[PDB]
RNA sequence: UUGACAUUGUGAAGAGACAUAGUUUCUUUACUUAUUCAAUGAAGCGGAGCUGGAAUUCAUUUUCCACGUUCUAGCAUUCAAGGUCCCAUUCGGGGCUGAUCCGGGUU
RNA sequence: GCUUGUGACGGCCCGUGAAAAUCCACAGGAAGGAAUAGUUUUCAUGCCAGGUCGUACUGAUAACCGCAGCAGGUCUCCAAG
RNA sequence: GAUGGGGAAGCUCCGUUUCAAAGGCCUGAUUUUAUGCAGGCCACCAUCGAAAGGGAAUCCGGUUAAGAUUCCGGAACCUGG
C-alpha cells in the first residue's frame, strides 16, 4: 500500500480522547451547607428616622444587608422571609461598610403595616 | 567620566524610531511559484504617503493562488506609476515601469529600483526617493548579474534577485533649503530623536572626547582608528583622507 | 445601523448599499465588453493555429 | 448532455484558484518527526565505518522466516504452564517421591542478552540471531566478532520486536538455539548452514566495507547528469 | 584584532618524508550531512514523460528550447462543470478522470 | 453682534496629521419553502429580565501639596450690560 | 508581560508569535442516551495597559436637613431572552 493524502501543509495536534475525571476518593468531605440563605441576606431592618419615612411615605422597607448579596439574593430573601412582594431593589454601600438595601413593595403590600409585624417601630 | 551620546543610543530608550504613522513595511511579494515561473498581475490600488519617508508608497492587490481572497502588498511607487495601473511580476514578465523582473530577465542598461541582495529577500538596494540601480552586465554560467547601486559600488548578485522597473518616487526632495529649525525639527520628528545635535566641543571633558579646555578645540587628531573602542570613536571614523574634495568624484 | 430596518441601508440595484450606481453602469460595460473581447481573441489565436 | 455544460477549469498561472492537491511531501512535520527521517539520512551520507556497516545487512525474508518457523516450536513455558507444571510436581516429588524428576527436560530458546554472550563464550550455542536494530548498537555490535571467534554461527535478523515475539517479550535483542530435540538436528543443520554462508563466511571481507558515503537523490542526479555529459561529449 | 588547537567530515588534482610502490601533512577546487543565513499558513522541488516546434538528419533522432494568464480600475470561492465507473437507485452519496509519471530533500 | 456648533471651500507641509473592540452592507447562492396550503420575525403590536463597584462634600489667600487655616504651587467647562 | 523555548552558578535575563504536535465554531449524526462522531470551514497565539482616546441605551417636572440624568411622577430608549 501508500500514504495518507493530507491537502494541507499545516500539522496540527491530532484531536485526541478526553477522559472525565472518576475520582478514587471524594473531594471535601461533606459539601458546605448553603453560605448564604435568607437569615444571612437580610441583617438587621434600619430604622433611621430618615429610613422610617420611606417606609410611611414611599412603601419601602429598608435593611442592612450582606455585603456579600446581590439584588437578586436581596429580593428573593425578602419575598420569602416576609410573605411581600418586591417591585425593586435599589442597594448601596453605607460610609461604615455594610450594605442597605431599599425594597419597594408591589402596590398589593403596605410596607408600613409590615413594618410593625416584624417588629420595629 | 560619563557615557557619551553615541554610546547612549544603542540602548535604544529614547532613540527608537517614530512609528505609530507609518504605513508598514514595503516590500516586494512573496517569491513564490507565479512570480518564478510566469508572471501574476495586479492593480495599484493607491498611492499613499508614508511618515517619514521619502518616496510615497504604491498599494498593489493580487489575487491569492490558492485561496479565494485578495492579497495586497506594500510597494515604493517607481515614479510614473498610477492608480489604476496593471502591474505585473514574474521571470516571464514584460519590461516596463513598475514591474517586477528578476535582474536575469532585463537588458543591460535596463533601470530598476527596490532590487534584492538575495532572491526572496522582498528588497533591499535603492528603495530611497530619486534612487535605482543599473544592470551593467550578466554572467548567464552562474547566473549572476552585475549592479551598479546609488552609492557607486558596483555589487554582483544572483539573476534570480527580483528589482522593480524604474525610479523611485519623489526625487529632487533635497535640493530645496529646509530654510529654518522647524522644517528640521518636524523632519526627524517623524523620524528618530538625533535633532539637534550638540557639538561635543561644546561639551565638558566627562561628556566627550572633544569637551573642555579654555577655548572650543578638538585638542587631537578627529580621525579615530577603527580599531578603536566605543567611548572613543567620535570624530572621522577610519577616515582615509580628510579635506575639502576638489576635482570630479565619481568612480569610474 | 442594526436599529434600523433593512430598506435603510440599500437602494435597490445590484450592489445596492455597497457601490454608486455610476459604478455599477462600469462594472457592467466592463464585464460585458471584456467577456466579449474573450471571445474575439480566442478565435483569432485559433484560426493562428492553423495558419502559421 | 441537455442543461449541463462543458466548462473546464484553467489552473495556469495568474487564474483560478489552484486545486485542492497532495502537499504530504510539503508538510510542516513535527520536530520529533524531523528528527527520526533526519537521523536516518545522516547515518547514511557519512561513510559508516564496517563494524557498524555489518549490520544493514540482514537475514533474508526467507531464510529468516523458516528460521522462526523452527524456532517458534521452541517458546518458553507461559505462566500458566508453569503453574501447570509446579502442581505436577508439587504433587509428585513430594510424595510420588520423583527426584524433582516429575517433569521433562525442558528444550526452549535462550534469551536476554547478558545470557546469551556467556552461552556463546562458553561454545553452547548453535545458532545466535542478533536483532538489526537496538538502538545503542554496542549492546551487539560486538555480537558478530564474537560469534567469529567462539565458531558459532550467527544470523543478524530483522525484528528486535520479532525476537520478543518468540520469547513473549515486547522486543528481545537476542534469541539463541543451544539445545534441540533430535526431531530438528536436522532443519538446523540446513538453517545453520545458510546463515552461515551469508554472515560468518562472508565475515573478514564485510570488515573491510565502509557503508554510507550516499547522497540524497536531488544530489545523485545532480551527478549522474554531470557526470553523463562531462565526459560524453 | 591576529595565530594556534578543538568543533572538522568526503572527493580530486598539486606540493611535502621511510630515501621514483602510497600510510601521512598542507596548498588548491569539488562535495553536503556538521555548523551558519534567509524564506513561507514548509504549494507546486529534482528527475522522467506527453505533446508543439527551431534544428540538419550522414540512419533515425544526436539534440537544444519551449510545453494555458498583457487594449479596459469588471468577474474568478461551495472537494469543479463535463465525461466515466459504483451503491441498488430517492433524496443523497462515493471512486476515478478532468489535473501525466517517479523520489517523500519545504525552498 | 457674542459664544459655541456645523457646512461647502481655500492655505500650509522633506509635517500630509492612531489603533482595536463593535455595527451594518454587498458579492455569492449551500440550502429550505406553497394551493388544499406553505414561507416570512431586518414591518407593527405584544411578554420577560437587565448583576457588581463608585455616587456626601472641598477642589483651594482654610477640605490637595508646600511641618500650618502658609501672599507659593496645582489640569479644565459655562460667562450679562 | 506569562507561555514551547534559548541564556544564566543563581536571584533571574531574552524572546511574544517567537526554529512549538499551541486551538473552537456551526450544526448534523442521536431518537439504546445523552452527547461520542460524521462533513466542513477559521488558523487569529495569551493577558494587562485610557474614570480626557474608541463606546449600545433617559428625559423633563417635582422632592431632601444632607441624595439625585440614580428617588417620586410622567414620558422614552438600548441590549439579551
Ligand atoms: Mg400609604
Ligand atoms: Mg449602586
Ligand atoms: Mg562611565
Ligand atoms: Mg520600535
Ligand atoms: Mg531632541
Ligand atoms: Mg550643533
Ligand atoms: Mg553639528
Ligand atoms: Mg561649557
Ligand atoms: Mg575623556
Ligand atoms: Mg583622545
Ligand atoms: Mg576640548
Ligand atoms: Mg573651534
Ligand atoms: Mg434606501
Ligand atoms: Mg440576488
Ligand atoms: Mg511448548
Ligand atoms: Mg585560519
Ligand atoms: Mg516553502
Ligand atoms: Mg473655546
Ligand atoms: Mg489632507
Ligand atoms: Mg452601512
Ligand atoms: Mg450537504
Ligand atoms: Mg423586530
Ligand atoms: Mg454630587
Ligand atoms: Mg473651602
Ligand atoms: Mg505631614
Ligand atoms: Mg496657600
Ligand atoms: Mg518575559
Ligand atoms: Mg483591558
Ligand atoms: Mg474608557
Ligand atoms: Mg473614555
Ligand atoms: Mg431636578
Ligand atoms: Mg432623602
Ligand atoms: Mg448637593
Ligand atoms: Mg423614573
Ligand atoms: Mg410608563
Ligand atoms: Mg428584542
Amino acid at each position: 500500500k501508500a500514504l495518507k493524502v493530507r491537502t494541507s501543509a499545516t500539522f496540527r495536534l491530532p484531536k485526541t480522547l478526553k477522559l472525565a475525571r472518576a475520582p478514587k476518593y471524594a473531594s471535601k468531605a461533606v459539601p458546605h451547607y448553603n453560605r448564604l440563605d435568607s437569615y444571612k441576606v437580610i441583617e438587621q431592618p434600619i430604622t433611621s428616622e430618615t429610613a422610617m419615612k420611606k417606609v410611611e411615605d414611599g412603601n419601602i422597607l429598608v435593611f442592612q444587608v450582606s455585603m456579600k448579596a446581590n439584588k437578586y439574593q436581596i429580593k428573593k430573601a425578602v419575598k420569602e422571609l416576609y410573605e411581600v412582594d418586591v417591585l425593586k431593589v435599589n442597594t448601596l454601600v453605607r460610609p461604615n461598610g455594610t450594605k442597605k438595601a431599599y425594597v419597594r413593595l408591589t402596590a398589593d403590600y403596605d410596607a408600613l403595616d409590615i413594618a410593625n409585624r416584624i417588629g420595629y417601630i | 567620566g560619563r557615557v557619551i551620546r553615541n554610546q547612549r543610543k544603542g540602548a535604544g530608550s529614547i532613540f527608537t524610531s517614530h512609528t505609530r504613522l507609518r504605513q508598514g513595511a514595503a516590500k516586494l511579494r512573496t517569491l513564490d511559484y507565479a512570480e518564478r515561473h510566469g508572471y501574476i498581475r495586479g492593480i495599484v490600488k493607491q498611492i499613499v504617503h508614508d511618515s517619514g519617508r521619502g518616496a510615497p508608497l504604491a498599494k498593489v492587490v493580487f489575487r491569492d493562488p490558492y485561496k479565494y481572497r485578495l492579497r495586497e502588498e506594500i510597494f515604493i511607487a517607481n515614479e510614473g506609476v498610477h492608480t489604476g495601473q496593471f502591474i505585473y511580476a514574474g521571470k516571464k514578465a514584460s519590461l516596463n515601469v513598475g514591474n517586477v523582473l528578476p535582474l536575469g530577465s532585463v537588458p543591460e542598461g535596463t533601470i530598476v529600483s527596490n532590487v534584492e541582495e538575495k532572491p526572496g529577500d522582498r528588497g533591499a538596494l535603492a528603495r530611497a526617493s530619486g534612487n535605482y540601480v543599473i544592470i551593467i552586465g550578466h554572467n548567464p554560467d552562474e547566473n549572476k548579474t552585475r549592479v551598479r547601486l546609488p552609492s557607486g559600488a558596483k555589487k554582483v548578485i544572483s539573476s534570480d534577485a527580483r528589482g522593480v522597473i524604474g525610479v523611485i518616487a519623489g526625487g529632487g526632495r533635497v535640493d530645496k533649503p529646509l530654510l529654518k529649525a522647524g522644517r528640521a525639527f518636524h523632519k526627524y520628528r517623524l523620524k528618530r530623536n538625533s535633532w539637534p545635535k550638540t557639538r561635543g566641543v561644546a561639551m565638558n571633558p566627562v561628556d566627550h572626547p572633544h569637551g573642555g579646555g579654555n577655548h572650543q578645540h578638538i585638542g587631537k587628531a578627529s580621525t579615530i582608528s577603527r580599531g578603536a573602542v566605543s567611548g572613543q570613536k567620535a570624530g572621522l571614523i577610519a577616515a582615509r583622507r580628510t579635506g575639502l574634495l576638489r576635482g570630479s568624484q565619481k568612480t569610474q | 445601523y442594526a436599529t434600523v430596518s433593512k430598506t435603510h441601508k440599500t437602494v435597490s440595484r445590484a450592489y445596492g448599499g455597497s457601490r454608486c450606481a455610476n459604478c455599477v453602469k462600469e462594472r457592467i460595460i466592463r464585464a460585458f465588453l471584456i467577456e466579449e473581447q474573450k471571445i474575439v481573441k480566442k478565435v483569432v489565436k485559433e484560426q493562428t493555429e492553423a495558419a502559421k | 448532455n441537455p442543461l449541463t455544460h462543458s466548462t473546464p477549469k484553467n489552473f495556469g498561472i495568474g487564474q483560478a484558484v489552484q486545486p485542492k492537491r497532495n502537499l504530504s511531501r510539503y508538510v510542516k512535520w513535527p520536530e520529533y518527526v524531523r528528527v527520526q527521517r533526519q537521523k536516518k539520512i545522516l547515518s547514511i551520507r557519512l561513510k559508516v565505518p564496517p563494524t557498524i556497516a555489518q549490520f544493514q545487512y540482514t537475514l533474508d525474508r526467507n531464510t529468516a522466516a523458516e528460521t522462526f518457523k523452527l524456532f517458534n516450536k521452541y517458546r518458553p513455558e507461559t505462566a500458566a504452564e508453569k503453574k501447570e507444571r509446579l502442581t505436577k510436581e508439587a504433587a509428585a516429588v513430594a510424595e510420588g517421591k520423583s527426584k524433582q524428576d516429575a517433569s521433562p527436560k525442558p528444550y526452549a530458546v535462550k534469551y536476554g542478552l547478558n545470557h546469551v554472550v556467556a552461552l556463546i563464550e562458553n561454545k553452547k550455542a548453535k545458532l545466535v540471531l542478533i536483532a538489526n536494530d537496538v538502538d545503542p548498537i554496542e549492546l551487539v555490535v560486538f555480537l558478530p566478532a564474537l560469534c567469529k571467534k567462539m565458531g558459532v554461527p550467527y544470523a543478524i535478523v530483522k525484528g528486535k520486536a520479532r525476537l520478543g515475539t518468540l520469547v513473549n517479550q515486547k522486543t528481545s535483542a537476542v534469541a539463541a538455539l543451544t539445545e534441540v530435540r533430535a526431531e530438528d538436528e536436522a532443519a538446523l543443520a540446513k538453517l545453520v548452514s545458510t546463515i552461515d554462508a551469508n554472515f560468518a563466511d562472508k565475515y573478514d571481507e564485510v570488515k573491510k566495507h565502509w557503508g554510507g558515503g550516499i547522497l540524497g537523490n536531488k544530489a545523485q542526479a545532480k551527478m549522474d547528469k554531470r557526470a553523463k555529459n562531462s565526459d560524453s561529449a
